[PDB]
RNA sequence: GUGAACAGCCUCUAGUUGAUAGAAUAAUGUAGAUAAGGGAAGUCGGCAAAAUAGAUCCGUAACUUCGGGAUAAGGAUUGGC
RNA sequence: GCGUUGGAUUGUUCACCCACUAAUAGGGAACGUGAGCUGGUAGACCGUCGUGAGACAGGUUAGUUUUACCCUACUGAUGAAUGUUACCGCAAUAGUAAUUGAACUUAGUACGAGAGGAACAGUUCAUUCGGAUAAUUGGUUUUUGCGGCUGUCUGAUCAGGCAUUGCCGCGAAGCUACCAUCCGCUGGAUUAUGGCUGAACGCCUCUAAGUCAGAAUCCAUGCUAGAACGCGGUGAUUU
RNA sequence: UGUACAACGGGGUAUUGUAAGCAGUAGAGUAGCCGUUACGAUCUGCUGAGAUUAAGCCUUUGUUGUCUGAUUUGU
């Protein structure tokens, strides 16, 4: 009340929210949590334990990548293929 | 007076001559009559309105001992297409009505279904007899 | 501000845009824009149209089960704001989003191999077909190299 | 258009799937709707009152030629499978993928033979009463 | 109600006008000078990388001799 | 006799005659009062409207039912590329009213405000401003001498500046051309001003500063001959009416000679010249960074021009200048931003807004992203890919 | 051919392609059409418009000159293979 | 200066009824013969009268005037001639617009036995009106854009035609809605009234000479047009 | 006679809703042949495919072409 007499009277006096909260630094008072990235929501992939499993799936995708997860007919050399391709293509057109 | 805040402007639905729904089981089915307080005054113009709006109203369908009688209360669902000031329009399956005295206090003492966010933010004693906001 | 999911074209649902829809059982359906409105107002069946991500995820197009797909889950209990942990998630997210990219590129990969091996046998079906156009083929192609 | 304009409004807006299942999966739920205490108002005097097509029939037979007709069996064969939640409309989109998954196994272990077997004995007591 | 030009509430304005928002819009003006002074800087160090006599006289005094002649002249007959 | 039924009137006799404006460039008719104890500031700047988009805000507004809570908001988006000074004019006091005695040019001047000068530009021989260059010799004596009569009399200085349409992707290549006043004092220093300033270009910032209220005047939009219905907002008669029911049926009973200039006909609708005030900037966006679009809330690397562009109009490659609402005027179009020609006593002029985020995504359609990267990632990879 | 049908819609034979033309797409009109939520608050007056509409089945009140009322009303359906 | 409503009632209304509202004030410019648009002669029936034809103390019902293309006024739109052409401007004159209610706080204070219960200053939002606007929502579809449906025709498939835009669904762009959004001010002189000094009238007196405040009033700032016979400054001036 | 202008095309954006053609045994059953073949609305796959995309959308290192016709004006 005698803060607000202070500043400025009711309708004027703009209340930090902040101020009160309680944290492991102070230093930090002013800060802002992003709430939207180019997608997603900030606040749906925030967990404390969100870097082990960050851990675990790039160990997946180093096993994947080791593995053959990312990577001529007989009877016609190639030439021959292109061929039958490029005279199918004529005939259709 | 009675209500809790200020004057806010969201979509008009209910003109006059509409009958809307009641759910609760203080005994009415519907509610039509006249009458919207603080509505304007311009020639050709209905008094429509909402915004956890009170209006003048009479039981068509409900128990004897309250038809033929007039009283206030208070819109609660509308079906227009309402604009919320944070983001999306918003709008319910249907119209719903229900029934209270001047100050805002209610003749019945709970309410079926959803009530309107800003209804009740502006009406204490439908926040206390809802158990389902939005 | 938060980015909703349409209720039929599984899309992000932006500030400002589309239509949310309160029925009786207190229950939220956010729409795109007006075509899955008037489509939920019509009583369509969104895993029967082909342009939702419904129906897609249930007939076995883009996948549905992976492990970067767990990572965006909803979160009732919260946490007591460390920067550190807000500023690891921020580029966690940015590396998830090409690692889910990656393994979509390798489903369809997968769904769409054996393809040229079919466009292959059209055409050899073809040429074998409609030989009597080839003469055509053959002698124009000639006329033109005598011509130039 | 006039047509979807004055059939699809909210005035007449009809009853949303996802509640007919959750109708049809308990025992209670569809003793209380077959029992449906004398109401003044409602078509059929209360009873005789379709479940899947949420409807009231005036009359035993009225409610006999609805269910030996198409417009039922489009809604028996809309309402086989899962009821199509956010849940689903989210999960698609790669949000609480876990929660679509724990309530899909639930009703193909759980909730889907519960429902079947509610359906069945709805079909044959409907059938031996009319 | 008050109107808008009611020397009430003018007179309210004006006893605030000299108070909260002259600071406000007094700050603004020196923040712009100092903006619009570097804009100058900055062009500079971009530019360092490499009667009246004339018709005048004769126009008008033909203007008044054609004035004095038609006697369409606004201060001499 | 006495109607039986009071009403207002239909339209505003002082938005009259409702006529073409005389230009596409609405005249500014007042400036602000000077003060000469100030600096040196420019009252007034020049733009182009590009569209339209939304935004979401944070609200610092003690009071209000809004406070400490998000608000969604409409905001117009004006291409602002640096403006260039070549002139002077110095505006003497009479007892007829305010009198030009001399007006100042610059030495060399752009291809486009010579283009203004001119009406077919591919034919001429393009000696606009030869005479004046060489004017422009040794000492510049005439020069100095003009500049020394602004000094001496002359009251108020106004500066003659133009655009630099080239900057935009508008289909022009003619620059406008406009005087804006000086507002500082010591009319000395506002000559030595301008004079350092010839052939040099003014940004946006310069002139302007976010959670500032300013005027916008422009033109707009005409859509032609309309009717009494739609030009001042008459009831329309029930249907099948004599001589039809889009039109005023009459006077009434009792008896006059004449027709009244008060009596809603038909007529032009738009192209005509307005001045809304007080409109607050929200950002002042630069195109040497880019991220214009991005904001502290989101951290995502866009700029404010959405996919596919803006709707009839281009990208937005320059410095811009965003206000909230609706400002007068359509899109490829030339406004006039003024400050405000009073002090505001209202705390909406004081608040420091906060942006939490821009919509970026396509007007030309339902826009659901916000990124073609994001459109990528949802759609997935197609067939043209690989 | 559809269909109960010389109805309405398309076509074969035969006939015609005649009625001053061209360029734009302002208002007001003439002839039509659609519209959120509310639904007769409009107006002297529900004028006009809308809604209903074919065929199969169930069912059908008062009154009645016993012949009717009656398609009373009110309800379930209609494709393709 | 600004506003002064929505409705019920035609066995009728030269009016009344209940509501909302800040308020629901009265009148004129027609009715000092007769003048926008809309309700309130010919046929027929009942009643009174009449020998009768018919009339009426009545009552009921049905029942075709059709400008403006002329002058003026009004609203918008061009335009000759004042060395030519172009640019930037001034502002005589004319018009002018904003309005009302509630809420926080002041304060459960002043005031009051109690019951009850204000206001200035500081703030927030809405009603009526006006002017713009199209980011979003909604509406609109000859984008005849996409798809589908009935009947028929082109031998079937494909691709299409016809059904006075054939019908159904979605439908961008554009237009558009207090059905969407934004914006809408500040100086001087005054009325009533309250006063200062002060005679008339050896007291006294706001007044007689002088003089301070003061109303949504007046005049200006601001907004709109710009005198086509009002004006200025400025650029080029013909192989 | 130029980072000139236009017509085409390319890219992006947006609207619609998964083209033509080919195949499968997925297909209520029916016939023939000693389980198998023919018919078969429809379903599945190649296929968010195919079509349209300025006419008052954005963009363009492409291809092709075009750029001195008429009249009038003096302090
Ligand atoms: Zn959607
Ligand atoms: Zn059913």
């Amino acid at each position: 009340r005698d803060i607000e007499a202070e500043n400025g009277g009711a309708g004027v006096f703009n209340v930090n929210l902040k101020d009160k909260y309680l944290l492991e630094d102070d230093e930090w008072k002013n800060d802002i949590m992003p709430e939207i990235l180019d997608g997603k929501n900030v606040y749906d992939f925030l967990d404390p334990e969100i870097a082990a499993k960050l851990q675990a799936l790039e160990e997946e995708e180093e096993k994947l990548e080791n593995e053959g997860f990312y990577n001529i007919y007989d009877g016609f050399e190639a030439s021959e293929v292109d061929d039958i391709k490029e005279k199918a293509a004529w005939i259709r057109n | 007076n009675g209500a809790q805040g200020t004057k806010f402007r969201i979509s008009l639905g209910l003109p006059v001559g509409a009958i809307m729904n009641c759910a609760d089981n203080s005994g009415a089915r519907n509610l039509y009559i006249i009458a919207v307080k603080g509505s304007g005054s311009r020639l050709n113009r209905l008094p429509a309105a909402s915004l956890g709006d009170m209006v003048m109203a009479t039981v068509k369908k409900g128990k004897p001992e309250l038809r033929k009688k007039v009283m206030p209360a208070i819109v609660v669902r509308q079906a227009k297409s309402w604009r919320r000031r944070d983001g999306v329009f918003l709008y319910f399956e249907d119209n719903a009505g229900v029934i209270a005295n001047p100050k805002g206090e209610m003749k019945g003492s709970a309410i079926t279904g959803p009530v309107g966010k800003e209804c009740a933010d502006l009406w204490p004693r439908v926040a206390s007899n809802s158990g389902v906001v939005v | 501000m938060r980015i909703y999911q349409c209720h039929f074209c599984s899309s992000p649902c932006y500030p400002g845009h589309g239509i949310m829809f309160v029925r009786n059982d207190a229950k939220e359906f956010r729409f795109c824009r007006s075509k899955c409105h008037k489509a939920f107002k019509q009583r369509r069946n969104p895993r029967k149209l082909k342009w939702t991500k419904a129906f897609r995820k249930a007939a076995g197009k883009e996948l549905a089960v992976d492990s970067t797909l767990t990572f965006a889950q909803r979160r009732n209990v919260p946490v007591r704001y460390n920067r550190e942990l807000v500023a690891t998630t921020l580029k966690a997210m940015a590396r998830i989003e090409e690692i889910r990219q990656k393994r979509e590129r390798a489903f369809y990969k997968n769904r769409m191999r054996g393809n040229k091996e079919k466009d292959f046998l059209r055409d050899k079906k073809l040429v074998e077909s409609n030989p009597e156009l080839l003469r055509i083929r053959e002698v124009e192609i000639a006329r033109k190299l005598a011509k130039e | 258009g006039r047509y979807s304009v004055k059939r699809y409004k909210t005035k007449r807006r009809t009853r949303d799937l996802d509640l007919i299942y959750n109708d049809l999966s308990t025992k209670e739920s569809v003793q209380k709707l077959l029992n449906q205490p004398l109401d003044e108002t409602k078509p059929g005097l209360g009873q005789h009152y379709c479940i899947h097509c949420a409807k009231y029939m005036e009359t035993a037979i009225a409610l006999k030629t609805h269910l030996k007709g198409k417009v039922h069996k489009r809604r028996v064969k809309e309402l086989r499978g899962v009821p199509y939640t956010q849940e689903v409309s989210d999960a698609a989109a790669g949000y609480n993928l876990n929660k679509f998954l724990n309530r899909v196994q639930e009703i193909t272990q759980s909730v889907g033979p519960e429902k079947e077997s509610n359906e069945a004995l709805l079909k044959e007591h409907l059938d031996s009463t009319l | 109600a008050k109107s808008l030009r009611a020397s009430s509430h003018l007179n309210a304005k004006s006893v605030k006008r000299r108070g909260v928002f002259q600071k406000a819009v007094d700050a603004r003006e020196q923040r712009i000078s100092d903006k619009l002074k570097e804009d100058l800087l900055k062009q500079k160090l971009e530019d360092l990388k490499k009667w009246r006599d004339g018709r005048h006289h004769t126009y008008k005094k033909a203007k008044l001799m054609k004035q004095s002649k038609k006697k369409t002249s606004f201060t001499r007959f | 006799s006495h109607r039986k039924y009071e009403a207002p009137r239909h339209g505003h006799l002082g938005f009259l005659p409702r006529k073409r404006a005389a230009s596409i460039r609405a005249r500014v008719k007042a400036f602000p009062k000077d003060d000469r104890s100030k600096p040196v500031a420019l009252t007034s700047f020049l733009g182009y409207k590009a569209g339209m988009t939304t935004i979401v805000r944070d609200l610092d507004r003690p009071g209000s039912k809004f406070h400490k809570r998000e608000v969604v908001e409409a905001v117009t988006v004006v291409d602002t590329p640096p403006v260039v000074v070549v002139g002077v004019v110095g505006y003497v006091e009479t007892p007829r009213g305010l009198r030009s005695l001399t007006t100042v040019w610059a030495e060399h001047l752009s291809d486009e405000v010579k283009r203004r000068f001119y009406k077919n530009w591919y034919k001429s021989k393009k000696k606009a401003f030869t005479k004046y260059s060489a004017k422009y010799a040794q000492d510049g004596a005439g020069i100095e001498r003009e500049l020394a009569r602004i000094k001496k009399y002359a009251s108020v200085v106004r500066v003659l500046v133009h655009t630099q349409i080239r900057k935009t992707p508008l289909a022009q290549k003619k620059a406008h051309l406009a005087e804006i006043q000086l507002n500082g004092g010591s009319i000395s220093e506002k000559v030595d001003w301008a004079r350092e300033h010839f052939e040099k270009t003014v940004a946006v910032d310069s002139v302007f500063e976010q959670n500032e209220m300013i005027d916008a005047i422009a033109v707009t939009k005409g859509h032609g001959f309309e009717g009494v219905t739609h030009r001042w907002g008459t009831k329309k008669l029930p249907r099948k009416t004599h001589r039809g029911l889009r039109k005023v049926a009459c006077i009434g009973a009792w008896h006059p000679a004449h027709v009244m200039w008060s009596v809603a006909r038909a007529g032009q609708r738009g192209y005509h010249s307005r001045t809304s005030i007080n409109h607050k900037i929200y950002r002042v966006g630069k195109g040497d960074d880019e991220a214009n679009g991005a904001t502290s809330f989101d951290r995502t690397k866009k700029t404010i021009t959405p996919m596919g562009g803006f709707v009839h109009y281009g990208e937005i490659k320059n410095d811009f200048i965003m206000v909230k609402g609706c400002i007068p005027g359509n899109r490829k179009r030339i406004v006039t931003l003024r400050k405000s020609l009073y002090t505001n006593t209202s705390r909406k002029a004081l608040e420091e807004v906060s942006l939490k985020w821009i919509d970026t995504a396509s007007k030309f359609g339902k826009g659901r992203f916000q990124t073609p990267a994001e459109k990528h990632a949802f759609m997935g990879t197609l067939k043209k890919d690989l």
